């Protein structure tokens, strides 16, 4: 199933305060208008970096694996919620074909009403993670609106990554792109709006 | 980084001639000011008492409860809105320059064109404006008779300057271009710093952190030689740009001498129509010119002759033109319709009446 | 010296550039934290074997050398390819430290390129190596009286260990001419032997405990760094800086500026950053560039005076008779309260001449003398009598022709 | 070899941009010192200030190094005395104004 | 060629200006060619005789 991505999924790029300013970025991001793929699970590709997010009120979902093969031949990222916070492995695990939680170790580490929208990106070896969580109305698809997602953690791992999988109910995956975005900071220095510059030669002329 | 510092003396005279460059830009801006505002010898004040002939220059005479500003300069003043870079003072600052249109203007009002050339000769204002409208080709009388209604549509003209800049910044839009070119040049030329020009970073430190001595030298002098051609484009860009408000402040000078302290025989100099008197008003780095001028606006049509013949003579118009209203012929100014009959007073014999293509019978009065 | 001459006419002349420089310098980073446990390395109650040596891998993490270099307890220690001095300033993709058991006599062969029965069959270091090696008698903990025979060392193997080898394989070795069936016999031997360590023993036959350090670095990230050091903090000077990993130099202040939980530095519209977060405590600072500016000297020109004033444009006179024109502090000119046609301009309404035993002045510029114009609703004023002027004025037609061969300006000969 | 030909090279192409610059405002002052000659010395010029300060009567021509100099004449009043004045006069109840 | 245009990047604000320049040079003919020519505000035509 698809379904439109809207405006959702800009995050702060950077570490920067910037108020009552308008600042051109070129990044990899999710476009606007684009295809997002919907699920209600399959190994999936990560290209150049994953937008995921999901409608959620009972926890269903708890983390996610990514690696290059995803099963024991070298090391793989193993994020869950272990109900308490978020654990973090990075092992060459041997774990099942069909991963779920009940409805070697160079790094460790420990941190529908919701949609909670997540960023993974990996670049010259650390792994980025971005989020947001925001109320919802509506349960078959994401909500049009604006809201920037705001970094987590910033992970020096050297990794090689190019597939993932979601340990196990409506969620959503799109890839990122290198795209330019014209961001609107406000007085408080949060973004609150943004142009995607190759959408439309209205954008373009933005 | 005296690191840098050190490289860069090998590139020798470049950073002085630059200096030097922009300085020279400086102070022509003080020139440029100069050579528009301090045409007036002495600094003129208006009488007390206001009686110029029913005229009200109230909007554009000095306000004193504000600086000292007239009600329009208040108005154009609002419209109009460190990696080594300085921004120096103008040497004469917005009050001295609102002084100077406060001179010219009360010495305009109270003298005429007299003040531009010697002493201030005082004339009352509304004979003044007959002297100006006879400058134009239109019978002092004109003045006279229809001083009431001349009165009251300058004073409701200038009303409508003040509606026109009160609505909208687009008025203003060659001083608020200037403005923002040079903004746009600052911020390009600083934005410019953050690029790398082919170095391993744009930063010094990064560099020199990176790096041993002999590598450093190597990236820091793309960096150098990158800056170098950034300010140099910088500076040739202010170069041509203040040639053209050169030329500018060149002809708001030559409109202050030929347009405020003169009157204008030159088509469509002084606005359209033709030119009575004109008023300066500051502005934020320019001049404002109020150019008021005669447009004649109803207009009848009348058959017209080059002479008419007497006692076989032909007689030709001294001042005006000879026309008919269908069974009567008169000669009028040109510029206005007051017709008089035609007498030995009002046209000049020369020759027979065979010659001229187009005479008509008529009879001149002898009196 | 500016000018080139020993001669100067009267003007005002740009003849340096001033800046305050930085009165101290600043470094901050956050509280030192994530201490690499270096006891579970150096202060164990057991300890290994020396063919089946134990190594610790350490990332993730930051380790200090100094607590290593500095204390007493150690019988030696020793650095090859690096400053042991320098190893607190750096960072690495991992830090290796390889613990053993040794006779005191046998410490000597863990050296770069080195031989013997502890190198080519324990543990070997290549003839380049980058790392340091340290050492202490243990006697007390690694003796016991009738023999601790429960360390080992390998004594026979079939060839030399390559760099940094580990190797537990039981493998039995074969010095005779028939071979062993997988057991010992005449000339075969099983690999593994003991010292059987005893306290009465003598120095060189007493065991010591030893630890090799090993540092690794790659493209993938520096997980491991030296402890970073942080000064106090300097408001309302100006300081050179550093925040974490951003350098500059300026005027620190407090500031009024809400930072989001995240964000570290703040930027202005042209890039340039403008506020910072302290890291240890966790307060935005304005960033505000030190005060700087052309000089400038006035002078009456040097045929009429040797008396100069110095004008520092922009600067106020806090930062450098001493006066405080919009234009910049003014130092040299005497301020006057009348007002004259303007001689040298200086800025913002402000000129200086040398006037009445004379010195400079500076005053505000005269626009020119104020009359109130006569004017009346019926009187009119007209010259009796006039003057013919003659006025001089003078325009430029043309340079002076010049023309530059540049193949010959570039390039001559 | 390289580093003096590219550092000549940006030298003399910043002196060749300021003598185009340059030559620029001296053509511009030429234009005006053509136009002076024509209105103020083959002339009579009205326009106020142009040919020197008071009602131009005429000007002179002399030559100087790199340049022209104009010795502009004119006339100045001087003595100003006041009076009483009036912008017409009744007669027989007609207005008449001055010719 | 896309290997080039990544480098020119590192250059920066250049190529922008240049462009920039350039369509100043351009708009300000049309400005003027109007300047001269578009004085007159009715198209006047004489008569057939
Ligand atoms: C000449 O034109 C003016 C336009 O201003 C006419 O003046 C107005 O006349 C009306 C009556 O028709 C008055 O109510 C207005 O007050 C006048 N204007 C002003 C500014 O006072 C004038 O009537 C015209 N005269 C002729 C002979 O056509
Ligand atoms: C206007 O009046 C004069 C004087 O009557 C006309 O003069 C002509 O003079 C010659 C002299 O030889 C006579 O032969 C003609 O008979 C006169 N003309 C007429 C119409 O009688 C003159 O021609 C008249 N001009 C116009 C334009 O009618
Ligand atoms: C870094 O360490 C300092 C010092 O412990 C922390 O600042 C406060 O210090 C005072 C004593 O001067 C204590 O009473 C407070 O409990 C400390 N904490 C706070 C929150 O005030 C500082 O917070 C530490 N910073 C970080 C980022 O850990
Ligand atoms: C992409 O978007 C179109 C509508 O624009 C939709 O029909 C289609 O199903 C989406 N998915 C794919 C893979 O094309
Ligand atoms: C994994 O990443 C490293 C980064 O240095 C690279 O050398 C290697 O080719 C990558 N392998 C794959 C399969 O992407
Ligand atoms: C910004 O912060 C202020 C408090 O400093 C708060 O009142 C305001 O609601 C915030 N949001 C916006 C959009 O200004
Ligand atoms: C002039 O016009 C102003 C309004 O613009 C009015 O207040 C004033 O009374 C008028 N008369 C005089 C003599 O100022
Ligand atoms: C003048 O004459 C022409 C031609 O007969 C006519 O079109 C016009 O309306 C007349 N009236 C005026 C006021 O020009
Ligand atoms: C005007 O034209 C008519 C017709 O051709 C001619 O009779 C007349 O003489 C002309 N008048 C003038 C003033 O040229
Ligand atoms: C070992 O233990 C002592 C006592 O607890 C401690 O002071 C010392 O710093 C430790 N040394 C090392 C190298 O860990
Ligand atoms: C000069 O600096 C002092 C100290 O900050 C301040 O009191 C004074 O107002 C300043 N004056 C000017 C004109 O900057
Ligand atoms: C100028 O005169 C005023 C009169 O109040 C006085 O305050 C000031 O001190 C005088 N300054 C000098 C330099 O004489
Ligand atoms: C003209 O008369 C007034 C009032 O008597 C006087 O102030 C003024 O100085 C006189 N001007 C001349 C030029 O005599």
């Amino acid at each position: 199933a698809y379904t439109n991505s809207f405006t959702r999924g800009v995050y702060y790029p950077d570490k920067v305060f910037r108020s009552s300013v308008l600042h051109s970025t070129q990044d990899l991001f999710l476009p606007f208008f684009s295809n997002v793929t919907w699920f209600h699970n399959p190994v999936l590709p990560f290209n150049d970096g994953v937008y995921f997010a999901s409608t959620e009120k009972s926890n269903i979902i708890r983390g996610w694996i990514f690696g290059t093969t995803l099963d024991s031949k070298t090391q793989s990222l193993l994020i869950v919620n272990n109900a308490t916070n978020v654990v973090i492995k990075v092992c060459e695990f041997q774990f099942c074909n069909d991963p779920f939680l009940g409805v070697n170790c160079t790094f460790e580490y420990v941190s529908f009403k919701n949609l909670r929208e997540f960023v993974f990106k990996n670049i010259d070896g650390y792994f980025k993670i971005y989020s947001k969580h925001t109320p919802i109305n509506l349960v078959r698809d994401l909500p049009q609106g604006f809201s920037a997602l705001e970094p987590l953690v910033d992970l020096p791992i050297g990794i090689n990554i190019t597939r993932f999988q979601t340990l196990l109910a409506a969620y959503y995956v799109g890839y990122l792109q290198p795209r330019t975005f014209l961001l609107k900071y406000n007085e408080n220095g949060t973004i609150t709006d943004a142009v995607d510059c190759a959408l439309d030669p209205l954008s373009e002329t933005k | 980084s005296t690191e840098c510092s050190n490289l860069l003396l090998q590139y020798g005279s470049f950073c002085t001639q630059l200096n030097r460059a922009l300085t020279g830009i400086a102070v022509e801006q003080d020139k440029n000011t100069q050579e528009v505002f301090a045409q007036v010898k002495q600094i003129y004040k208006t009488p007390p008492i206001k009686d110029f002939g029913g005229f009200n220059f109230s909007q554009i005479l000095p306000d004193p409860s504000k600086s000292k500003r007239s009600f329009i300069e208040d108005l154009l003043f609002n419209k109009v809105t460190f990696n080594g870079l300085t921004v120096l003072p103008p040497l004469l600052t917005d009050e001295m320059i609102a002084q100077y249109t406060s001179a010219l203007l009360a010495g305009t009002i109270t003298s005429g064109w007299t003040f531009g050339a010697g002493a201030a000769l005082q004339i009352p204002f509304a004979m003044q404006m007959a002297y100006r409208f006879n400058g134009i080709g239109v019978t002092q009388n004109v003045l006279y008779e229809n001083q009431k209604l001349i009165a009251n549509q300058f004073n409701s003209a200038i009303g409508k300057i003040q509606d026109s800049l009160s609505s909208t910044a687009s008025a203003l839009g060659k001083l608020q271009d200037v403005v923002n070119q040079n903004a746009q040049a600052l911020n390009t030329l600083v934005k410019q710093l953050s690029s790398n020009f082919g170095a391993i970073s744009s930063v010094l430190n990064d560099i020199l952190a990176r790096l041993d001595k002999v590598e450093a030298e190597v990236q820091i002098d793309r960096l150098i030689t990158g800056r170098l051609q950034s300010l140099q484009t910088y500076v040739t860009q202010q170069l041509i740009r203040a040639a053209e408000i050169r030329a500018s402040a060149n002809l708001a000078a030559t409109k202050m001498s030929e347009c405020v302290l003169g009157q204008s025989k030159r088509v469509d100099f002084c606005g359209k129509g033709y030119h009575l008197m004109s008023f300066p008003q500051s502005a934020p780095h320019g001049v404002v010119f109020l150019h008021v001028t005669y447009v004649p606006a109803q207009e009848k049509n009348f058959t017209t002759a080059p002479a008419i013949c007497h006692d076989g003579k032909a007689h030709f118009p001294r001042e005006g033109v000879f026309v008919s209203n269908g069974t009567h012929w008169f000669v009028t100014q040109r510029n206005f319709y007051e017709p008089q009959i035609i007498t030995t007073h009002n046209t000049f014999v020369s020759g027979n009446c065979d010659v001229v293509i187009g005479i008509v019978n008529n009879t001149v009065y002898d009196p | 010296c500016t000018l080139k001459s020993f001669t100067v006419e009267k003007g005002i002349y740009q003849t340096s550039n001033f800046r305050v420089q930085p009165t101290e310098s600043i470094v901050r980073f956050p509280n030192i934290t994530n201490l690499c446990p270096f006891g579970e390395v150096f202060n164990a109650t057991r300890f290994a074997s020396v063919y089946a040596w134990n190594r610790k891998r350490i990332s993730n993490c930051v380790a200090d050398y100094s607590v290593l270099y500095n204390s007493a307890s150690f019988s030696t220690f020793k650095c090859y390819g690096v400053s042991p001095t320098k190893l607190n300033d750096l960072c690495f993709t991992n830090v290796y430290a390889d613990s053993f058991v040794i006779r005191g006599d046998e410490v000597r062969q863990i050296a770069p390129g080195q031989t013997g029965k502890i190198a080519d069959y324990n543990y070997k270091l290549p003839d380049d190596f980058t790392g340091c090696v340290i050492a202490w008698n243990s006697n007390n903990l690694d003796s016991k009286v009738g023999g601790n025979y429960n360390y080992l060392y390998r004594l026979f193997r079939k060839s030399n260990l390559k760099p940094f080898e580990r190797d537990i394989s039981t493998e039995i070795y074969q010095a005779g001419s028939t071979p062993c069936n997988g057991v010992e016999g005449f000339n075969c031997y099983f690999p593994l032997q003991s010292y059987g360590f005893q306290p009465t023993y003598g120095v060189g036959y007493q065991p010591y405990r030893v630890v090799v350090l090993s540092f690794e670095l790659l493209h993938a990230p520096a997980t491991v760094c030296g402890p970073k050091k942080s000064t106090n903090l300097v408001k309302n000077k100006c300081v050179n800086f550093n925040f974490n990993g951003l350098t500059g130099t300026g005027v620190l202040t407090e500031s009024n500026k809400k930072f989001l939980p995240f964000q570290q530095f703040g930027r202005d519209i042209d890039d340039t950053t403008d506020a910072v977060r302290d890291p240890q405590t966790l307060e935005i600072l304005d960033i505000t560039p030190c005060s700087f500016g052309g000089v400038s000297v006035i002078t009456p020109g040097t045929n009429t005076s040797n008396q100069v004033a110095v004008l520092y444009q922009g600067v106020n006179c806090t930062e450098v008779n001493v006066f405080q024109t919009r234009a910049g502090c003014l130092i040299g000119a005497e301020h006057v309260n009348n007002s004259y046609e303007c001689d040298i301009p200086i800025g913002a309404g402000i000129c200086a001449s040398y006037q009445t035993s004379q010195s400079i002045i500076a005053y505000t510029m005269s626009l020119g003398a104020e009359n109130s114009v006569a004017y009346s609703n019926n009187s009119i004023a007209i010259p009796i009598n006039f003057t013919i002027s003659v006025t001089t004025e003078i325009l430029p037609v043309s340079m002076t022709k010049t023309s530059v061969d540049c193949t010959m300006y570039i390039c001559g000969d």
